């Protein structure tokens, strides 16, 4: 079936059919309120949140050789 | 020399009606063009922006003479298709230099070599081809509005005649009719533009028009709107003839309808002449000072056509299934690059323009030669495909479908690799000559602030790459539908070959099979040289790129 | 003749011999594969010789050849510490990749060997060229052979995979090319020893960064630009997959050390938070989807995405340990992903003909040698100490933390999630019951071939996990040159 | 002092670690400066490494008493840790600074 | 056993003096100034080449 | 390594090889072996000729560079007023 002869496998049709659905699922995506909301949350909101937090704390702290009588804050 | 060859060939052709003379007449046209190269090679030992000739109606420049030679060389290469039979018989006992020069081989060749094929029996074909060449050389060298019109009609009329010279084909006669009808419309725009120049300026001289434009470029009674407006109408007729969008619709039908060997000449020769002629006209009308004239510059038609040719050429090619229509849309896309380099008038863009045109002409030449050679290689193959059986004018265009190339890598791998190298050069994959061509045009466009057009060029290139990849997928990723003919090699079907010496005395006899029939050497060698030029350009680029550098420095020499 | 040109020339000779030996002897395909393998061994021997002669603290490019015959596009070859280890990774991986496909390539064997040999020359030329436009030429040259390799030897979905990797890489690369051409116009060349002395103005740097970053994020790949990898790395033949994940992913990383760090320092520092948000998002999203991936080769392919996020964050850390850790992780990923692709795409796939996880269970009972190497490889993927993967992850993660703490803390969560998908995948295949009832025949354990490609790969990760000085010592001096910044009492000495 | 080894001298910088009065078109002179800035940073860094080594020996020597007997090394290491770092040459190559500013 | 043997014979000896093989490896990979000399010559040449192209590309129309 | 003569001698050899491969004819049969010295010889001729083009092209480009500098100089001296 794929080049070299492999061992006999009891290829279960249900499991094979599930594997085919996963390979072809992209062909059936549609924009709905649910899919748009999920896609917007994962792609825009969460990344922009980490981006905003990384932006606002960039350069805020330094630990190197900080003693008592000093601050971790740099800014 | 080109005029003497045409008249001498015409006279010999006039008193012959023998169709077996066609192959000989084609070979003489090759010899004639080699002399034309020799004379123009001798005419390159001066430096000038231009010398007017013959009462100022023509002119010569170093650039003019270089592209005269280039047109001759491309025409010699195309002329091989009608000067040699497509297939040969080769055996390892007739391979020595003494055998080739003193011995002879005798066998029944008529069916094997296709001696009486259609492209071998048109007596006037090399002659009409020379008429088109004369139209093209004259247009490069034209210094004058009347000379422009005469030259462009001469080249155009021969192209219409070439598209119809296969008079027994309904497809060919249809394409010739379409070319002539819409080409007649485009010629009217050229004549209209030339006429509006004359009625306003009172001169037919290109020198005089450039002088009037030069004085009018200062920073009220006869403000010179006419020059840009005339050249705009003038340029649209030339945009049709290079098949730039949106004046492109004719060429995918015409190139597909006419026979493939004709398409090779028809699709390549005309763009070289019109683009070279446009180059000088673009340089000498460029308004240096930002005045009102620059606002209405006729060269924006070139830039809009460039934009539209980038998009149409790549998008429409996505759903093409006929191989010759795909090449037509591939050319329109590549014309978009050429038009971008011409529109930006800079030393870098002119260098990019000159290099791009020559590399594109040799590459599109390699694609047509490989397509023809593949078509002539199926002689000893059979297919039971139902789609292939319903194709029209199979003899004129043996390969018409991309699907016909399915599994061709299993039929002939090195010829399939040559096709793949040529197509990857069209995409612009380094280090092929096509990448370096695209790279130079992008550089200049970015350096002169054409960023928006630079970005549309890269985006269209990815879209264009899709249908290029689709041809390659067909050749490599599948098994073929063609099988070797059982009877061509059936273990009992041997044809006889006699080997004889200079005294016509038999030396030996040998029995031969379909496995002893090969592509003729002129086509294999031409594909091989061009494929290796595309592939190995990175080691050979100095002199070729330096030639364009010197030519542009002369054209810009303040 | 330079030793670096010998490196590029040996595989071309082997291509010539493979394509002509039919005229001196139906030649057995074993002879073809012997020629290609010995060709890769000699290339490895040459790279070892170069490394023995290489000097660890020189800021001059070594083993260069004078040209004095300048043209428009001349190939200049040179090596320093930040490229020497990528050359070694390419020359060690290539023989292993050839042996991993010794039996599974059954048709078109000559074409397969010539593509792999040509891939060796092109990938090596990427690490050795001393010009930025030469880097693009070699980076893009590998696409047509890769397109053909996938399409001639790939699995059922090979056409869609071949198109994806070609069009994604081309599209990203076209934005890098525009960035390179702008540099070439401002400076007059892209030769390293000239461009690295140029100082681009800040706004130019910003628009240069975008365009180089777009390409490197397509090639990393970052999450959301990674479907080409999930297709191509799975549909590829096994030797293609090893080359694609061990060497081809490393191009964007070595590219950062030549194209961003020395010439775009101000844009790199000002945009690190955008790089870090993308790298942080990639670490979490790729990890969660790896946990739910049911194709065994796709699961190993998706874990490459999560590891490459950490070396990408380490390369933008602007700290010595983060930069060295990035190179260390890149190298350690090459040995581990090669071994896990061999385990899945070469051992499981050859035996069963399927890549679905649902059909595997309890393989330890009948395949103890496979389960031993598979487990050690899964610890490497989880970044377990004593592998070079821990050393690279720790140093990369420390530099990312010190540069931007919130980004490092999120990136650190990889220590939890890489373990999760590695241990989950190991347990479901090797453990998790008795031998799967879907197997009708019993399975043989590793053949000598499979044992000795896994043992060799496992050897490299463990030996370098215990003595990583073997790479770091040759990295320290050269990697100093890409750091940007100053100390107040250390700078401007008089 | 420990004699400067034959190997050490082969790599000793012949130029001061600075970019002032360095012609950037002189490839040899620029790379010499870059090497001098890099090497000087590493020396300061390797100095801290040696101080840390001495601090380690006294800690395991003085035990309970380390908080009182290891202060001199303690202070030295903190000073080096606060000041020494491999920062590269490339900011100082691109940015000239003056004391009189 | 081989690792123990090879490590012992490769030691610099009781005094810090390189062995016979140590002097060979140091000699073959000497390059006292070869890289710097060649690198400097190439950098200046491509510097000048960029100069020439800048002159030709920016020439006044 | 870009020695023109050796490169174009090699180019001619590669043309014959590719041509034989395209024709699906054997790469080396003894009575055909004269073709490789021939194709390589024609390649060597093309490259001795390219050598002399390069010499002329270099001189032309060197004269052009001087003219541009001379043009630049006089214009600069004209602006001195
Ligand atoms: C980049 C640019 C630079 C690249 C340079 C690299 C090197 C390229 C080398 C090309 C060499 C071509 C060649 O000689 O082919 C050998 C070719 C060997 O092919 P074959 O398949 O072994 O044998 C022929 C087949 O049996 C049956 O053969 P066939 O009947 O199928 O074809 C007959 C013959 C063509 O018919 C001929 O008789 C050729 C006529 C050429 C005339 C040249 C001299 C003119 C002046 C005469 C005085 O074939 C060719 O030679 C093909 C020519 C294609 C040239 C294309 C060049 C552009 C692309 O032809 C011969 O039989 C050799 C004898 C004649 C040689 C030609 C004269 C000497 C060479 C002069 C070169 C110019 C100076
Ligand atoms: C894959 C190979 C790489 C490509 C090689 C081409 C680039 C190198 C050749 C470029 C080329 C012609 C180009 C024609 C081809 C057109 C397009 C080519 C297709 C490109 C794929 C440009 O030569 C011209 O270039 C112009 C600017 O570029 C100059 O302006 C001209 O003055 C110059 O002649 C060289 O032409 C040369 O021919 C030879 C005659 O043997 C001339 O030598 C001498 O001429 C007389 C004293 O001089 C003597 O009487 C004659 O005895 C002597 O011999 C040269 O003088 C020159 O004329
Ligand atoms: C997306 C990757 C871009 C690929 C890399 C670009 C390579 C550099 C081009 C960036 C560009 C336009 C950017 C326009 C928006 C980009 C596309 C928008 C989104 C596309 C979907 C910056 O152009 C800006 O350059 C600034 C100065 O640096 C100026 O300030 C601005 O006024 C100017 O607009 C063009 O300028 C470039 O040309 C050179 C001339 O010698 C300039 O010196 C530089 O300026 C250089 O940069
Ligand atoms: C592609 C490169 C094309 C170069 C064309 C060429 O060689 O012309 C120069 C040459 C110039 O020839 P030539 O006249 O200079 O020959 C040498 C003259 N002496 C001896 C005085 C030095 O043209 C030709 O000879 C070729 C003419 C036939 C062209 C056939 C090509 C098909
Ligand atoms: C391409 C198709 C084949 C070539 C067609 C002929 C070339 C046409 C242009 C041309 O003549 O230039 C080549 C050149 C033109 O001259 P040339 O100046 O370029 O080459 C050197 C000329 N001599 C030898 C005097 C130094 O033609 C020749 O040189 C051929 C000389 C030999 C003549 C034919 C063999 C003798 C047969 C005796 C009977
Ligand atoms: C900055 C970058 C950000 C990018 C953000 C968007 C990400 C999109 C990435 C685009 C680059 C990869 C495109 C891959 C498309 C390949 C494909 O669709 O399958 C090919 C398919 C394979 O699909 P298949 O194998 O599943 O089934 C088709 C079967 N055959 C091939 C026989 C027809 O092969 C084809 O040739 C058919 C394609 C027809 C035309 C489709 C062209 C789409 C290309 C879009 C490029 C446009 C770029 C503009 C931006
Ligand atoms: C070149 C340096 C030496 C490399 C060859 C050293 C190994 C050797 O001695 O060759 C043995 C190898 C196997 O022996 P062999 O009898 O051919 O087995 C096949 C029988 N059907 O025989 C071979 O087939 C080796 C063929 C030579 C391969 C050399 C590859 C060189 C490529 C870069 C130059
Ligand atoms: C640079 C060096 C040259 C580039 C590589 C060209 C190699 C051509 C020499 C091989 C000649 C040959 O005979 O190959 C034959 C082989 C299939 O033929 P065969 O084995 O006879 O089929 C038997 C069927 N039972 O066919 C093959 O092996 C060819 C395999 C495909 C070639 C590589 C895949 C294409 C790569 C992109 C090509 C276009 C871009 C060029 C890339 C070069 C590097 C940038
Ligand atoms: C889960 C595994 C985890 C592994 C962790 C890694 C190990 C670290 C923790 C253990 C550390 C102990 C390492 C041994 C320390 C001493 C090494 C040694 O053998 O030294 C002797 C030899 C000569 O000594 P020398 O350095 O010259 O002293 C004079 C200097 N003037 O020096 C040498 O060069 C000899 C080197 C020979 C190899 C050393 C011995 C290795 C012993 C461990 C082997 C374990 C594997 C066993 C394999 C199967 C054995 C049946």
């Amino acid at each position: 079936m794929a080049g070299l002869q492999h061992y006999k496998i009891a290829m279960d049709p249900a499991l094979v059919r599930l594997g085919s659905m996963i390979s072809n699922r992209y062909k059936y995506f549609r924009w709905t309120k649910r899919t748009a909301l999920v896609s917007f949350m994962y792609v825009v909101v969460v990344p922009s949140t980490i981006g905003y937090l990384a932006y606002k704390t960039d350069g805020l702290w330094d630990l190197r050789a900080k003693r008592r009588g000093d601050l971790i804050s740099e800014r | 020399m080109i005029m003497i060859s045409i008249l001498s060939l015409l006279l010999s052709t006039s008193v012959t009606l023998r169709r077996d003379m066609s192959i000989l007449f084609n070979r003489i046209s090759i010899i004639a063009l080699a002399y034309c190269i020799l004379h123009d090679t001798m005419s390159l030992s001066f430096i000038s922006k231009g010398i007017g000739l013959h009462g100022g109606l023509l002119h010569i420049t170093n650039l003019t003479q270089i592209f005269h030679i280039f047109i001759f060389i491309i025409s010699i290469l195309i002329l091989q298709l009608t000067s040699f039979y497509p297939r040969k018989v080769w055996i390892p006992e007739y391979s020595s230099l003494k055998d080739i020069f003193f011995n002879k081989i005798l066998y029944y060749r008529t069916k094997i070599i296709n001696k009486m094929g259609e492209h071998m029996k048109i007596i006037e074909y090399p002659l009409i081809l020379l008429f088109v060449i004369s139209g093209a050389v004259f247009l490069i060298s034209t210094n004058d509005l009347v000379s422009i019109f005469l030259s462009i009609e001469l080249q155009s009329y021969g192209l219409y005649l070439l598209s119809t010279i296969y008079r027994n084909s309904e497809l060919s006669t249809t394409g010739g009719l379409i070319y002539f009808l819409l080409g007649g419309l485009s010629s009217c725009f050229i004549l209209l533009g030339t006429s509006l120049l004359y009625v306003n300026s009172g001169t037919t001289s290109l020198d005089g028009l450039y002088i009037l434009n030069s004085i009018s470029d200062v920073n009220s009674w006869y403000k010179p709107y006419y020059l840009n407006f005339s050249l705009l109408i003038f340029s649209i007729g030339f945009l049709f003839k290079v098949s730039a969008a949106p004046f492109h619709f004719w060429s995918p039908d015409v190139y597909d309808a006419i026979p493939t060997i004709v398409t090779t000449f028809v699709a390549i020769i005309a763009k070289i002449s019109i683009f070279i002629f446009l180059l000088e006209l673009v340089y000498y009308t460029n308004s240096n000072a930002n005045s009102y004239l620059s606002e209405f510059s006729w060269t924006y038609a070139l830039l809009i056509s460039s934009l539209l040719s980038l998009i149409i050429g790549t998008v429409v090619g996505l759903t093409q299934f006929r191989i010759k229509r795909l090449l037509a849309y591939s050319t329109i896309s590549h014309v978009g690059f050429i038009l971008l380099a011409l529109s930006v008038s800079s030393i870098e863009s002119t260098q990019a323009f000159i290099f791009y045109l020559i590399q594109y002409s040799i590459s599109n030449l390699n694609a047509f030669f490989i397509l023809i050679t593949i078509g002539f290689s199926l002689y000893g193959y059979v297919t039971n495909n139902k789609e292939y059986k319903s194709l029209l004018d199979k003899n004129n265009s043996p390969i018409q479908l991309i699907s016909q190339l399915k599994g061709y890598f299993y039929i002939n791998p090195l010829l399939s690799l040559s096709l793949a190298i040529t197509i990857f050069s069209f995409v612009g994959v380094p280090p092929l000559v096509g990448f370096f061509a695209k790279q130079m045009v992008l550089s200049a466009a970015l350096d002169n602030g054409y960023i928006f057009l630079s970005l549309i060029a890269i985006i269209t290139s990815v879209i264009g790459a899709v249908y290029y990849l689709n041809v390659i997928k067909e050749i490599f990723f599948y098994s073929p539908e063609h099988e070797v003919n059982p009877v061509l090699n059936e273990s009992d079907s041997n044809f006889s070959l006699r080997i004889l010496n200079e005294k016509n005395v038999l030396i030996r006899s040998v029995l031969l099979k379909g496995r002893n029939i090969f592509i003729s050497s002129p086509f294999s060698i031409t594909i091989s040289i061009i494929t290796n030029v595309i592939l190995l350009f990175i080691f050979m680029n100095k002199e070729w790129l330096s030639m364009g550098t010197i030519l542009v420095q002369i054209l810009f020499s303040a | 003749m330079s030793l670096l040109y010998v490196l590029l020339i040996i595989p071309i000779i082997g291509i010539f011999l493979i394509s002509t030996i039919d005229s001196f002897y139906f030649f057995n395909v074993s002879y073809y594969k012997k020629i290609a393998l010995i060709t890769t061994i000699l290339n490895l021997i040459v790279s070892l010789i170069i490394y023995i002669l290489f000097d660890f603290s020189n800021n001059q490019f070594q083993f260069i050849q004078e040209n004095l015959d300048l043209s428009f596009y001349d190939i200049y070859l040179g090596v320093d510490g930040v490229s020497i280890y990528f050359v070694l990774l390419t020359t060690i991986i290539m023989p292993i990749a050839l042996v991993s496909n010794w039996n599974s390539i059954t048709n078109n064997i000559k074409s397969y060997l010539i593509i792999m040999l040509l891939l060796e020359t092109l990938l090596l030329a990427v690490f050795l060229v001393l010009d930025v436009l030469l880097f693009y030429i070699f980076f893009e040259s590998i696409l047509p052979p890769l397109f053909i390799l996938i399409g001639l030897f790939g699995s059922s979905n090979k056409v869609r995979a071949s198109f994806y990797i070609f069009l994604y890489t081309l599209l990203g690369s076209l934005f890098l090319l525009l960035s390179i051409l702008t540099m070439s116009s401002i400076v007059g060349t892209t030769y390293f020893d000239v461009l690295l002395k140029s100082s681009f103005e800040y706004t130019t740097q910003l628009f240069l960064f975008f365009g180089i970053f777009i390409a490197f994020a397509v090639k990393t790949p970052v999450w959301g630009l990674n479907s080409w990898l999930l297709r191509a790395h799975v549909e590829s033949p096994l030797g293609g997959s090893i080359v694609l994940a061990a060497i081809v992913l490393k191009l964007s990383l070595y590219g950062v050390f030549r194209l961003i760090l020395p010439i775009l320092p101000q844009a790199s520092l000002n945009l690190t938070y955008i790089v870090y948000a993308i790298g942080a998002i990639t670490v979490l999203y790729a990890s969660f989807s790896t946990l739910r991936t049911v194709d065994v080769k796709e699961l190993i392919a998706y874990s490459s995405v999560a590891h490459a996020a950490i070396y990408l964050m380490g390369v933008f850390s602007n700290t010595i340990q983060g930069l060295e850790g990035a190179i260390l992780l890149g190298l350690a990923h090459g040995f581990v992903s090669s071994g896990l692709f061999i385990c899945a795409g070469g051992i499981l796939y050859d035996r069963t003909g399927t890549r679905l996880i649902y059909f595997f269970r309890g393989l330890t009972q009948i395949m103890p040698l496979f389960s031993l190497f598979f487990f050690i490889l899964c610890l490497g993927n989880a970044g377990t100490p004593l592998t070079l993967n821990f050393v690279g992850e720790f140093m990369s993660l420390y530099g990312t933390l010190e540069r931007l703490p919130i980004a490092g803390m999120l990136a650190s969560t990889s220590i939890i999630f890489s373990a999760a998908y590695s241990i989950y995948m190991y347990n479901r295949i090797a453990f998790g019951g008795s031998v799967s009832l879907y197997f009708i025949d019993c399975f043989r354990d590793l053949t000598k071939r499979e044992f000795f490609i896994l043992f060799t790969l496992v050897s490299f990760t463990v030996i370098l996990g215990i003595y990583p000085s073997f790479v770091l010592d040759g990295l320290h001096y050269n990697i100093s040159s890409v750091v940007y910044g100053i100390e107040p009492n250390a700078s401007y000495l008089t | 002092p420990t004699p400067e080894s034959e190997a050490f001298l082969a790599k000793k910088p012949q130029v001061p670690p600075t970019f002032d009065g360095v012609d950037y078109e002189d490839n040899k002179r620029l790379k010499q400066a870059q090497d001098a800035i890099i090497r000087e940073q590493w020396v300061q860094v390797m100095m801290g490494r040696l101080v840390r080594e001495e601090l380690s020996k006294c800690y395991y020597r003085e035990g309970v008493n380390h908080l009182e007997k290891c202060g001199k090394l303690r202070e030295r290491y903190l000073q080096l840790l606060a000041n020494a770092k491999v920062k590269g040459y490339l900011f100082e190559q691109q940015n000239y600074w003056s004391k009189e500013n | 056993a081989s690792s123990f043997v090879i490590y012992n014979i490769s030691r610099p000896g009781p005094n810090g003096e390189p062995s016979s093989l140590h002097k060979w490896f140091s000699k073959i990979s000497d390059y006292k100034d070869e890289w710097e000399t060649r690198n400097t010559l190439m950098a200046a040449a491509l510097e000048q080449a960029a100069h020439d192209k800048h002159l030709l590309l920016t020439a006044e129309r | 390594m870009v020695n023109r003569i050796l490169f174009w001698t090699g180019f001619g050899l590669a043309v014959r090889f590719w041509q034989l491969g395209i024709e699906m004819r054997p790469f080396f049969n003894r009575k055909s072996l004269w073709a490789y010295p021939l194709f390589g010889g024609v390649g060597a001729s093309f490259g001795y000729w390219l050598q002399s083009i390069d010499e002329k092209q270099t001189k032309m480009l060197e004269e052009r560079k001087q003219a541009i500098l001379e043009k630049r100089a006089r214009r600069a001296q004209r602006q001195a007023e």
